[PDB]
Order: C-alpha cells, then sequence, then structure tokens
C-alpha cells in the first residue's frame, strides 16, 4: 500500500495510429501477405503476446477495461434516450396492458414501414423484450424530462471514463506495485463497489417506491404523479404514505428497528398488484446485503496491519488428498493477469445463468411475470451469456498451464496432482459422461422407439409415473411448509413456482406451481449430459494443455496452433484452443437444450389464461405431458407448431423475425464452409485466381492466401453460433409475440 | 533430515501403493478373497463363482423391465432372455482363449486354466440363474 | 433505554480478551456482538 | 502532465474564455436595456421554451455553425508551427511583450500575468451564469 | 503520560502523507466555536436564539440560500492546500528556488540545535483530540427529550 505513480509513461501521438500494426514489430515490417490482416486483429487483443513488462500489461488492460466501460455507458446512455422521443412508455406508464411495449421506430424508404407495429399509446414501432419499462417503472420513472436528463447524466460520466482511461496512461500510471495490493483490491471491490452500490440502490428505492408503490398501484392519473423532491422537501408526506417516517431516524439510533417496518419487511412470493415481487422487500433486501458487504469488505490487509490476506489464507488451508494443498495459489492469482480471468469468466459466468433463473422463478420487477417476451428474452440472454463466459473461463483457464505456470515458481500441490493424476479427472468425467448419455438420449431413442413400434408406449406409462414425481417432489412440498415453520417471518413461499395450487393472476397468469412431470427427468438428464461433457472438454483443455502424453513437447508450440501434422497415425487439432473451439460447441448444445426446455415447458403447463366459468387454460394446454418424452413431439409439436407464428407474420409487423429466421441458416450452413473443408485445396483455389490476376497483373501486391488454419475455425464457430442463435433469437421472438 | 521426512510423509501417512481406490488395503485383501481371482485354487473354482454370481442376478433386469412385463407369463421372460443371452456370453468368453496362445506355458492365465474357470462359468450362470429362479416363487 | 445503552456497553466490554486487545477493531466489532445480542433478545421475543 | 494532451487543454481553455466573454458582453448587451424593468417579465420572449423552436434562427445557425467550422479549422493549423499564422501576431505580440517584460524584469511571463486566470474565470462564470438564468423555474428556496 | 505495557499508538499514519484531515483537525476546530459565539452579536435582527440555533432554527428554505457556493468554495478552499499534500509542490515558493535541496538543508533536528520545541506545535491537536471527546460528550445529550432549557 504505497501510491507509487509512474507519471507520463507513453506519449499522446497519431504516430502509432499511422503505423498499422504499431503493437508488434512482427505485424509492421511484413505486410505482404493476406494472412497479416487477419493476424493484424486476432493478436490484436492477445496482449500477453507482444511486451513481457507487467508493467506495461497492466497498463494496457485496464486501458481496455476503461475503453469497454465507456463503450457500455455509451450504450447505456442511449436506451433511455430511445424510451423518451420515439417510444410508448409515457402511455405505457398509464396504460400498462393494451400497449404493447415498443422503443424503435423505422423509416419511409424501401416499404420497410410495415416493421411499425400497432403497440398502441399514440406510437406505432417495434416491440421491445428488454425490460426497459419494467426496470424504469421500478425506478419510478414517469416523464420524459426524467428520461433526458439521466441520458445528458451519463454523457458526462461516459465522457470522464474516456479521460480516464486517457489519463491513467498517456498522462499518468500507477507502478507495478499498485497491482499486487490485491488484498486492498478486494477490501474496495466487495465494500466500495458490492457495499456502497448495494446500500446507494437500497437508499433509493425507500424514498422513490411510493411513487411506484403508494401511487401507481392504487389508481392515480400520471399528471396527479406529485414530484419526487415533493416528497423529500416535506418529510410528512412520506409520513402519511408511510406511518414509519415521522420518526426520521431517532429509533434507528435506539435499536427500535421494529418502527421501519412500514418499508422495511421479508413477505415473499409476489404482490397481486404490480406483477412482480414486493417493491418493500427489494429495498430491505438490498439493505441487508449492502451491510452484509460492509462487513465482508474488511478481510485483508491494507496498510493499518490486522485482517487476513490472501497470502496465508491459501498458505493455512491443506488436506490430506492435497498434501502441499492452496498455497501458492496466492503466487497464481496476483502474478497472472490471465489467471484471474477464468475464476472471473466462470463465476460470473455460472452467475449470468443462476439470475436468469431467478429471473422467471420470482420475477423482481413489476409487470414482468405477464410480460412474456421480455421475460423468456431476458432469461435465454443471460443463459447465453454465461454458456460464453464459461467458456471463456475454459479459454482461458488452458491459458495458464502455457503461458504462466514454472515448475520453479509458482506452486500448489493441488493443481500439480491436478496434473499429475490428470489421466484419472477426465476418465471419471468420461465414463460419467457415457453412462449420461447411454440413458438420457438414450431413453430417448426408446421411447421414440416404443411409440412407432406400437403397444410399447401403452405399457411405457407407469414407467412414466416413475421418476418423475419421484424426486424433488418432496423440495418443493418442503418450499410448501417454509413459511410459518421453518419460516415464521414469511406469510409466503420463496416463490409461487414452490406453493401449491396457490395461483396469482393479474388477468395472466404470473407463475404457477410447475408440477414436474412425464419427462422434466428426461430433460434434466439432457442438460446434465451437456453440462458434463462440456465441463469435461474444457476442464480437459485445462490440465492437458501443459503434459500431454501424445506429444511431451507441448508448451513450444502454443495454445491457438493448427496441430503438428499427419505423423503418429494423425496429429490434428490437439490445441487447448481447440478443446476451447468444441467446447463452445457442446456449451452450444448445452444452451440450446436448457433455453428449449424452459421456454417451452413455461407455455406447456405454467404460462396461460384464466375464466371465471372454468380454471385455466394454457396458451398450448398441457401438450408436453407425453409430446416430451419423445424426439418426435420435439418436432411434431414444438418444432412444427412455431412455424404458424415466425412465417404467417408477412401480412402483420412481425415479417423481420421471418426473414432473420430463414437468413440464420445461411449464415449457419456458411459456417459448414469452413468447418469441414480444408485450407489446402483452398490455397490451391487462389492461385488460379492468382493466375487471372498475373495475365492481367491485377494481382495485389498483399499476395493472395488462403485463411489461416486456426482462422478458418474461429470464423467456423462463430458462424456456427451466429448462425446459431439467431435462428431460436428469431424463434423465440416469434411465437411469443402472436401468442402474447 | 532433508525437508523433514517429505511434507508430513504426504500427510498421515498415505503409501498406499496398490490401494488408490482401485482397491483398498481392505478391498484388495477383499479381492484376494473374492473367488474371481483367488488365491490358491484352479481348475473350474476361480470360475464357477463368477457364473453363480453373474447368472443369478441376470434374472432380475427382465422381470420387471423386460420387453414383456404386463401379464403372469412374465416370470418367464426374465429367464428365457437370460439364459439365452448365458450362452451368448458364454461363447463370447470362451472365444478368449482361443485367441490367446502366447502363454502356452503359462496354462494358467492362458488357455488350460482359463477354460478351466469358464467351464464353471456355464454352470454357474446356467444354475444361478436357476438358483434365484425357485427364490421368488414361494411369495408369489 | 439505560438497558440497552448498557447492553451494548457490556457487549462491547465482554470482548477484551486477548484476541480483542487490538483497540477499533474492539470497539466495532462490539457493535457486533451488542447489536446483534439486542437483535437477538428484541424485547425479549424468543419463541 | 505530457504534452500533447495539456496542449489541447489549455488551448480549449482559451479558445473558449474568449466565446465565454464575448458570449457574457453579448447577452449582456442585448439585455442591457431589458435586464431589470419588472424583471424583463421574466425574461419576456427571451425565454427559450417561449421561442417557436428557433424556425427563422435555424437556417442562420446553420450558416453560423458552417463560418465557425473553418474558423477553427484555421485554428488547429495556425497553432500547429510557430510560422505563417501565429508568427506574425507572434512579433506583433513581441512588441508589447518586450515592453511588458520590461516593466516586469528579466522576462515577467504574460501566462502568469493573466492567461490562466481569464481563461478559469470566464469558464466558471459562465457556467454559473448559465444555470442561475436558464437552469432553474421554481426556486423552492430563496437563492443568495 | 503514564502507562506500561499495553500495544496502542496515539496519532500516526503508516503512509504518513495523512495531512488531509490532521493539519486542518485543529483549524477545523477553529470554525466550530465560531456556532458557539453564534451569528447574534447584539442588536439589529437577531439571526438565531438559544439551544435550538443550529436545526430547528435552521430556516424552513435553505438549499441555495444557505450556499451551495458556500459549501462549493469551502472544497475550493481545501483543494488548494489539501490536494497538495503527497508533495505537490509549487514554483511560487521561495527565492533562488533551483536546486533547493542543497539551499538551506532542514534535517532531523534532533542535533544540538532547536532544543525543547514543537510541545507548542503539539499542543494545540491535544485540545482537538481533547474535543474529541468533549465534543460528542455534549451531543449524546442532544437526541434525547430535551426539556426546557438544555
Ligand atoms: C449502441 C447504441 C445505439 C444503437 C444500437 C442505436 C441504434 C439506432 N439509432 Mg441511436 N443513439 C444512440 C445510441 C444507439 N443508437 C445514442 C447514445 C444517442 C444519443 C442520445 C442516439 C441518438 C439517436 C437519434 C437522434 C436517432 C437515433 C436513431 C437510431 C436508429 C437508426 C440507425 C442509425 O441511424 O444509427 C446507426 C446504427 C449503427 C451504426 C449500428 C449500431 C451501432 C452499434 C454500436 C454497432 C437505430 C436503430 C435514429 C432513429 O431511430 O430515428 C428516429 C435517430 O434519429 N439515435
Ligand atoms: C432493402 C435494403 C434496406 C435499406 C436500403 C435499408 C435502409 C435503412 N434501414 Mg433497414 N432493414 C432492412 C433493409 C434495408 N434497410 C431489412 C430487410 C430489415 C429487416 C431485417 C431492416 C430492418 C431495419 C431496422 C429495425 C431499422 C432499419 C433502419 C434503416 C435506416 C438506417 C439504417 C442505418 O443506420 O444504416 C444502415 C445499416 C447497414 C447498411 C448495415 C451495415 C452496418 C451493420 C450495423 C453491421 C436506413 C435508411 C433503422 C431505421 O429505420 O432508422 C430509424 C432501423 O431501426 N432497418
Ligand atoms: C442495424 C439495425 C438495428 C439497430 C441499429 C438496432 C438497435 C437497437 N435495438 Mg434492434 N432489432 C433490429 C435491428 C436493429 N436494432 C431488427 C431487424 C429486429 C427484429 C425486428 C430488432 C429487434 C429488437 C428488439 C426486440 C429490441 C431491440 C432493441 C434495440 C436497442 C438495444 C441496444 C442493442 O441491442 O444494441 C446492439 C446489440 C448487439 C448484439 C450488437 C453488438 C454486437 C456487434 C456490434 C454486432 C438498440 C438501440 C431493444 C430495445 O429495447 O429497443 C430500444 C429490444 O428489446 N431490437
Ligand atoms: C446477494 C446479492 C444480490 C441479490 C440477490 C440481488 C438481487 C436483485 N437485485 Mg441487486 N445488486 C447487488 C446485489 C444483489 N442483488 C449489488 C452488490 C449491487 C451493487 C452493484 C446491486 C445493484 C442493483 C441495482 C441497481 C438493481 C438491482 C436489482 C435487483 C433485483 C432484480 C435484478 C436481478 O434479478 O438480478 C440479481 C443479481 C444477482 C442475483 C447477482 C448477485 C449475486 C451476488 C454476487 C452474491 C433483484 C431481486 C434491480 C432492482 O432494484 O429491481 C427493481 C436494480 O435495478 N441490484
Ligand atoms: C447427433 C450427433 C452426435 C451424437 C449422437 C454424438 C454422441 C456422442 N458424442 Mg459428440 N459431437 C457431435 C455430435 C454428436 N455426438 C458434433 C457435431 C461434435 C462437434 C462439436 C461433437 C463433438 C464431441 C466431442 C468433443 C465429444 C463428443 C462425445 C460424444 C459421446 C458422449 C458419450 C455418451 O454420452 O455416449 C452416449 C451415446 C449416445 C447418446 C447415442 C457420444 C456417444 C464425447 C466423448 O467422446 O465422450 C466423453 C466427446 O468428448 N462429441
Ligand atoms: C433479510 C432481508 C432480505 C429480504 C427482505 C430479501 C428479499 C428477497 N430476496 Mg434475498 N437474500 C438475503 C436477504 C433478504 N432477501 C440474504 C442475506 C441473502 C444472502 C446474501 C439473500 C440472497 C438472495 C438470493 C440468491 C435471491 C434472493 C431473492 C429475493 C427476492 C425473492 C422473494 C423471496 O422469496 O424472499 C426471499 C428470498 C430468498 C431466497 C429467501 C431468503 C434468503 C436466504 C436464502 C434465506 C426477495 C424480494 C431472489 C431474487 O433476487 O429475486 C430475483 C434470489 O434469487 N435473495
Ligand atoms: C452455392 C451453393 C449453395 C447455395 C446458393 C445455397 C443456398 C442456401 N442454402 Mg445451402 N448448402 C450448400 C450450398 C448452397 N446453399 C452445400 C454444398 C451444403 C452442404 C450439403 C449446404 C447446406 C445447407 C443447409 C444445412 C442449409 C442450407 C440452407 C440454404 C438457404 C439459406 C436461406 C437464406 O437465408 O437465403 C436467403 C433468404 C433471405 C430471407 C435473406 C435474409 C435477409 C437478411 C434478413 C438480411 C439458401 C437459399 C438452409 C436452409 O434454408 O435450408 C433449406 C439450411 O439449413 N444449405
Ligand atoms: C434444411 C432443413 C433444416 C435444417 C438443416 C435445419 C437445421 C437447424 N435447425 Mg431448423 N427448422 C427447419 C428446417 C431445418 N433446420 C424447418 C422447416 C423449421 C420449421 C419452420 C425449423 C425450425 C427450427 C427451430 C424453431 C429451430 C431450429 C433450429 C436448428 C438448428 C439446431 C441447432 C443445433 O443443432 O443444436 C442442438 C439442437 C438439438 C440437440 C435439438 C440447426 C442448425 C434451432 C436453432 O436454430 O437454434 C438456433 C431452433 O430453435 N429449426
Ligand atoms: C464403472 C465406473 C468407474 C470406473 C471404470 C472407474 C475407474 C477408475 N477410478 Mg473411479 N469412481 C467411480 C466409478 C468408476 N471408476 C464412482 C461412481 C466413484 C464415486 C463418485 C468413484 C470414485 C473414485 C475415486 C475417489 C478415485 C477413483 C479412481 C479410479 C481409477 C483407479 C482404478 C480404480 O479405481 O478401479 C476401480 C474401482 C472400483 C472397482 C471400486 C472400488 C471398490 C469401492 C471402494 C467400493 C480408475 C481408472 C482413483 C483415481 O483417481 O485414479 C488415480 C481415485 O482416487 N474413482
Ligand atoms: C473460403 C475458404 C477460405 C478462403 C477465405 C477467404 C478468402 C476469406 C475472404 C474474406 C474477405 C473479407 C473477402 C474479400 C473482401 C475484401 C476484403 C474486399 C473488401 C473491400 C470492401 C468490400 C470493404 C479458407 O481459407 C479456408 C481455410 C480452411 C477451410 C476452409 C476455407 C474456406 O472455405
Amino acid at each position: 500500500v504505497k501510491v507509487v505513480v509512474d507519471r507520463d509513461v507513453v506519449p499522446t501521438s497519431f504516430e502509432k495510429w499511422a503505423k498499422p500494426g504499431h503493437f508488434s514489430r512482427s505485424l509492421a515490417k511484413g505486410p505482404k501477405t493476406t494472412t497479416w490482416i487477419w493476424n493484424l486483429h486476432a493478436d490484436a487483443h492477445d496482449f500477453d503476446s507482444h511486451t513481457s513488462s507487467l508493467e506495461e500489461v497492466s497498463r494496457k488492460i485496464f486501458s481496455a477495461h476503461f475503453g469497454q466501460l465507456a463503450i457500455i455507458f455509451i450504450w447505456l446512455s442511449g436506451m433511455y434516450f430511445h424510451g423518451a422521443r420515439f417510444s410508448n412508455y409515457v402511455a405505457w406508464l398509464s396504460n400498462p396492458t393494451g400497449i404493447k411495449p415498443s422503443a424503435q421506430v423505422v423509416w419511409p424508404i424501401v416499404g420497410q414501414q410495415i416493421l411499425n407495429a400497432d403497440v398502441g399509446g399514440g406510437m406505432q414501432g417495434i416491440q421491445i423484450t428488454s425490460g426497459l419499462f419494467q426496470l424504469w417503472r421500478a425506478s419510478g420513472i414517469v416523464n420524459e424530462l426524467q428520461l433526458y436528463v439521466t441520458a445528458l447524466g451519463g454523457l458526462g460520466m461516459a465522457g470522464l471514463m474516456i479521460f480516464a482511461g486517457w489519463f491513467h496512461y498517456h498522462k499518468a500510471a500507477p507502478k507495478l506495485e499498485w497491482f499486487q495490493n490485491v488484498e486492498s483490491m478486494l477490501n474496495h471491490h466487495l465494500a466500495g463497489l458490492l457495499g456502497l452500490g448495494s446500500l446507494s440502490w437500497a437508499g433509493h428505492q425507500i424514498h422513490v417506491s411510493l411513487p411506484i408503490n403508494k401511487l401507481l398501484d392504487a389508481g392515480v392519473a400520471p399528471s396527479s404523479i406529485p414530484l419526487p423532491h415533493e416528497f423529500i422537501l416535506n418529510r410528512n408526506l412520506m409520513a402519511e404514505l408511510y406511518p414509519s417516517f415521522q420518526q426520521g431516524l431517532v429509533p434507528f439510533f435506539t435499536l427500535n428497528w421494529k418502527q421501519y417496518s412500514d418499508i422495511l419487511t421479508f413477505k415473499g412470493g409476489l404482490s397481486p398488484v404490480t406483477g412482480g415481487l414486493w417493491l418493500t422487500d427489494v429495498a430491505h433486501h438490498h439493505l441487508a446485503i449492502a451491510v452484509l458487504f460492509l462487513v465482508a469488505g474488511h478481510m485483508y490487509r491494507t496498510n493499518w496491519g490486522i485482517g487476513h490476506s490472501i497470502k496465508q489464507i491459501l498458505e493455512a488451508h491443506k488436506g490430506p488428498l492435497t498434501g502441499e494443498g492452496h498455497k501458492g495459489l496466492y503466487e497464481i492469482l496476483t502474478t497472472s493477469w490471465h489467471a484471474n480471468l477464468a475464476i472471473n469468466l466462470a463465476m460470473l459466468g455460472s452467475l449470468s445463468i443462476i439470475v436468469a433463473h431467478h429471473m422467471y422463478a420470482m420475477p423482481p420487477y413489476p409487470y414482468l411475470a405477464t410480460d412474456y417476451p421480455t421475460q423468456l428474452s431476458l432469461f435465454t440472454h443471460h443463459m447465453w451469456i454465461g454458456g460464453f463466459c464459461i467458456v471463456g473461463a475454459g479459454a482461458h483457464a488452458a491459458i495458464y498451464m502455457v503461458r504462466d505456470y514454472s515448475p520453479t515458481v509458482n506452486f500448489n500441490n493441488v493443481l500439480d496432482r491436478m496434473i499429475r493424476h490428470r489421466d484419472a479427472i477426465i476418465s471419471h468425467l468420461n465414463w460419467v459422461c457415457i453412462f449420461l448419455g447411454m440413458h438420457s438420449f438414450g431413453l430417448y431413442i426408446h421411447n421414440d422407439t416404443m411409440r412407432a413400434l406400437g403397444r410399447a408406449q401403452d405399457m411405457f406409462s407407469d414407467t412414466a409415473i416413475q421418476l418423475q414425481p419421484v424426486f424433488a417432489q418432496w423440495i418443493q412440498q418442503i418450499h410448501t411448509l417454509a413459511p410459518g415453520n421453518t419460516a415464521v417471518n414469511a406469510l409466503a413461499t420463496a416463490s409461487y413456482a414452490f406453493g401449491a395450487d396457490t395461483v396469482t393472476v393479474g388477468s395472466k397468469i404470473a407463475m404457477m406451481p410447475i408440477k414436474l412431470g412425464t419427462a422434466d427427468f428426461m430433460v434434466h438428464h439432457i442438460h446434465a449430459f451437456t453440462i458434463h461433457v462440456t465441463t469435461l472438454i474444457l476442464l480437459k483443455g485445462v490440465l492437458y494443455a501443459r503434459n500431454s502424453r501424445l506429444i511431451p513437447d507441448k508448451a513450444n508450440l502454443g495454445f491457438r496452433f493448427p496441430c503438428d501434422g499427419p505423423g503418429r497415425g494423425g496429429t490434428c487439432q490437439v490445441s487447448a484452443w481447440d478443446h476451447v473451439f468444441l467446447g463452445l460447441f457442446w456449451m452450444y448444445n448445452a444452451l440450446s437444450i436448457v433455453i428449449f426446455h424452459f421456454s417451452w415447458k413455461m407455455q406447456s403447463d405454467v404460462w396461460g389464461t384464466v375464466t371465471s366459468n372454468g380454471a385455466i387454460s394454457h396458451i398450448t394446454g398441457g401438450n408436453f405431458a407425453q409430446s416430451a418424452i419423445t424426439i418426435n413431439g420435439w418436432l411434431r409439436d414444438f418444432l412444427w407448431a412455431q412455424a404458424s407464428q415466425v412465417i404467417q407474420s408477412y401480412g402483420s409487423s412481425l415479417s423481420a423475425y421471418g426473414l432473420m429466421f430463414l437468413g440464420a441458416h445461411f449464415v449457419w450452413a456458411f459456417s459448414l464452409m469452413f468447418l469441414f473443408s480444408g485450407r489446402g485445396y483452398w490455397q490451391e483455389l487462389i492461385e488460379s485466381i492468382v493466375w487471372a490476376h498475373n495475365k492481367l497483373k491485377v494481382a495485389p501486391a498483399i499476395a493472395p492466401r488462403a485463411l489461416s488454419i486456426t482462422q478458418g475455425r474461429a470464423v467456423g464457430v462463430a458462424h456456427y453460433l451466429l448462425g446459431g442463435i439467431a435462428t431460436t433469437w428469431a424463434f423465440f421472438l416469434a411465437r411469443i409475440i402472436a401468442v402474447g | 533430515m532433508t525437508d523433514y521426512i517429505k511434507p508430513y510423509n504426504n500427510d498421515p501417512f498415505v503409501g498406499h501403493l496398490a490401494t488408490p481406490i482401485n482397491s483398498s488395503s481392505l478391498t484388495r485383501a477383499y479381492l484376494s478373497q473374492l473367488p474371481i481371482y483367488r488365491r490358491g485354487v484352479s481348475p473350474f473354482l476361480r470360475g464357477l463363482e463368477i457364473g453363480m454370481a453373474h447368472g443369478y442376478f441376470l434374472i432380475g433386469p427382465f422381470v420387471q423391465l423386460g420387453p414383456l412385463r404386463n401379464t403372469d407369463i412374465k416370470y418367464l421372460a426374465g429367464l428365457l432372455s437370460a439364459i439365452g443371452l448365458i450362452v451368448i456370453l458364454t461363447l463370447g468368453m470362451l472365444l478368449y482363449g482361443a485367441v490367446s496362445f502366447t502363454n502356452d506355458s503359462q496354462d494358467l492365465e492362458s488357455v488350460d486354466g482359463w477354460r478351466q474357470l469358464a467351464s464353471g462359468f456355464l454352470l454357474g450362470a446356467v444354475g444361478g440363474a436357476g438358483f434365484a429362479y425357485l427364490l421368488l416363487t414361494l411369495f408369489s | 433505554m439505560i438497558s440497552n445503552l448498557v447492553g451494548v456497553a457490556v457487549g462491547r466490554y465482554a470482548l477484551g480478551r486477548s484476541d480483542l486487545t487490538q483497540l477499533i477493531a474492539s470497539m466495532c466489532f462490539g457493535h457486533i456482538i451488542g447489536v446483534g445480542i439486542v437483535l437477538g433478545l428484541s424485547n425479549m421475543g424468543v419463541i | 502532465t505530457e504534452v500533447f494532451s495539456l496542449e489541447w487543454l489549455r488551448e480549449a481553455e482559451i479558445k473558449h474564455c474568449r466565446v465565454a466573454m464575448l458570449a457574457v458582453l453579448g447577452v449582456i448587451a442585448q439585455e442591457f436595456g431589458t435586464f431589470d424593468f419588472y424583471n424583463a417579465k421574466s425574461k419576456l420572449q427571451l425565454s427559450p421554451d417561449l421561442h417557436n423552436q428557433f424556425v427563422q434562427n435555424g437556417a442562420l445557425q446553420q450558416i453560423l455553425l458552417f463560418v465557425c467550422a473553418w474558423e477553427f479549422i484555421v485554428g488547429l493549423p495556425a497553432l500547429i508551427e510557430s510560422v505563417n499564422g501565429n508568427r506574425e501576431p507572434g512579433y506583433f505580440g513581441f512588441d508589447p511583450l518586450k515592453l511588458g517584460g520590461t516593466v516586469g524584469s528579466a522576462q515577467w511571463k504574460r501566462m502568469q500575468a493573466g492567461e490562466l486566470r481569464n481563461g478559469r474565470l470566464a469558464m466558471i462564470a459562465f457556467g454559473g451564469f448559465f444555470h442561475q438564468q436558464l437552469l432553474t423555474k421554481q426556486g423552492i428556496i430563496e437563492q443568495l
């Protein structure tokens, strides 16, 4: 802990921009090849492939942090603008049901004005599924002026970060000593960012809740809504809307906390007025998280001598099967900028998935559960984000054994054992994958056989009673009896997906006691199969990245290399980056099956309508009580009946989701050009075109060459994913708008 | 005293050379006690128990889950499929000794003792399918 | 009241052993033990 | 701290301090006859919200933004190097600069005489002059 | 000045470049007792009366006339002194400033010269440290019922 700054290290000059490839002398003197054009961008972000001075690598990544951060701020500042200039948020603020969301308009140029979906509120445009209107309503924003002020205030913060990432660099620069303060870093991330962040937003939704809770839920017009400062300038207004504000931080010191029970509660479940979680439970929630982070943010050595440290914490954890356990992990994470990134990408990637689950389970925003397109889109959105992030965790946990692991410096006998008995880890995961594959998908082959064969599916009904409602049923029953018993201070469950027979409806079903059955054990094990295979191939790329049995001199070649050659029968695609390239694909299959499961099972048994003459009638009424057990039902009643909502939309305003649907198969099958052919044939293909180019001398000085062997696969997975997401992106956004 | 006796002998005196979950020091002795590779015995007995263990449970799967499981005759479908697979599996296991032909001096683990344990495996599998056959009859 | 202020005072003075003799840490953690016991007391709710 | 960045910083200060002074001496000049006199009926028609979205002044502002562009496209290279553009005002200023230096001994650095104070006073005063009169409708609390 | 074996440090900062609060803590208390003398001085329209002074008669309307600039300028005044304390020495200080470390060396001062001093210097923050016990000593009672005169 010391202010060690290296003021002025790199000057501010356009000289480097004049040279295409100033970041590497190898990518500057010889731009005579087409391959150099692609190498300039492939290595543009591989900062450890330029200079080795860590004082400069740390002063090239924190710059990219502020750069990406500025890009994100430019991105967020526009969202508040689009919901004010051309949108329907104010009309939707008055009438939330009949007015569909929209915040994007088209222009009359080539007849594209058909995309102007009639949403209502005196404004036509394109429907939105980003949850912007729910977030803005939960923030107390009503007038358009409050949008523009936030946007103009976002421009300032966006500019300050550009003048900051251009400050600690071309102007200032901390030394290398400022980065080994990981102890001082977690004391400011868990307390300054997480702590003060969970406290600052907590103090907001306590004084901004009543413009949403005790006003917009009563039935007052948006014009009759008072001003947020009129409630603060007069404490008695808050006192009347909540009879606890008369005190004004007096029992807070007296420890008479029960007198603050008008805003701070632990109700649970959802509110039968808004459509999501309670607006008072989240305020108390963030207060509870804020204090916990104010405590957890004081755990490591600053410059006063008290507290633990990542050093001796890991230097103390042992274990019989670990040997010299946990020691040296401090030197693992404090030396390699890479090393922090895999554990970050892993935790944050699983975090995006877990928060995606928490979205649909308990809807935290008002008018979010009924908004089916937004809910369906947001879950799978963070779902695929975490898929990419966890594979990036594998992508870099593979980088570590190759780029920053030494048999003399940094040492954990735990990681040593992960590489010493490395052939055992993957052997276990291999047999687990095969057992979960020959059965989970084996049972799919089995049931699809039983139906086309005849009376076998009839005798499978008793087994359909097995597995399903056998496990996890008691867990839901625990949560039914969890309030009152194991939760005396909770008058509702964690979510209405747990409370049996308890259905909350606001003209449209919000949540349902998700009665498992028929084939949830099937798809959950298809998930576990595609999860164990993904973990297997990525962990394989992690621990086999250093020591390999086939080729012993593995560290010499690198990370993003093609292979070795036709020897040994054939060494092909053996890099850890290829275990990530294929790891992206099994993650792709995993997340694809999970989004299919979530999306369709929702309208199967959860999403529906309600009438007084009856009870519950789903959009698609209880179909996957049989159409999920076999593979056919996944394209007989699932992938087949969806064409009636994506194609039957040219006569309406949903025509773009059909064009993108049919056009995403184009780029996906365009990936089938790179993932199947080889550079040898294509390189023989250029030289003929180069012959025609030498006939008229129209041959470029930059010698035409084929794509790199690794770059072709990188573009192949790029198209296999882009063409393999935009189809379901157009599909998830197809039916849910027609059946909304 | 170099490094003080290998950081505590790699924690409380591990050792365990032929143990790491393949068979604990108790389980490796249990394998020597196990008849499939039993010490101090030869012709028939190294097998025999192999069949008396395999064919004994081969009746299990097809009694409750097999392609025939919904009438009163289904008590036989668990045995016919089992015995048919027993004949097939006996042929498949006997053929291994025919494929091997290098250790004709080591008659035990190659050809002689190999067939002189599969010979017990045939009677063990068929008989064991008949042993668990008469076990669930008195309760039905 | 006085019983609650002395409750925090005894909850901060019950933290004066060998592992607590380090000034400010004994005071802050005292409130953690103080308010917490009060919240465990909470005008005697228990069960 | 670096050269080429602080160059644009000190320049922008000078390139707007004169703008933040001719505007003050322009907004005050246009309202010198209507500052008080019953507070000009709360700025009278000079209230920006009362203007008709600048119907007649929009096409004029476009012409102004055009000419002002090349004006600063002359300020960008005239700063580059000393010769031509800045060199002739260079020795012009050197005529008062020599007398000012004679009054101030060895050299008397003119930038300490009043290049930064005027530059920052104009910016801060015009920033506050634009908020008190153009960014407050309801006062709530008395402003003193 | 009576103590024995226990561990405990009076004042001192580990990095010891904490002049942002330490240097002004005796000066910040100068404008604290300004409120003790308070705004009323005798005759004319009195600004405030009795123990209420600070917040009961804090004026109903006070987010502007209680100067934002008045609070702003405090920070601006602090920036001149408090920001410039890591090092941030300016050229204006001194005559014949070139090679300033060589001219008129300072050094520790423990040797022979400048004997028996800094007692005066240390004297003020002693009162500032006295003040922290004494200040809140009157502040605990402010929360309570405050019957009559108190
Ligand atoms: C096509 C193909 C190539 C060749 C790929 C090429 C030539 C990429 C072409 C992409 C560029 C961007 C197209 C050329 C466009 C020029 C850049 C000109 C653009 C100028 C304006 C339009 C901006 C391989 O190298 C290859 C390698 C291994 C397996 C399969 C394949 C394979 O299928």
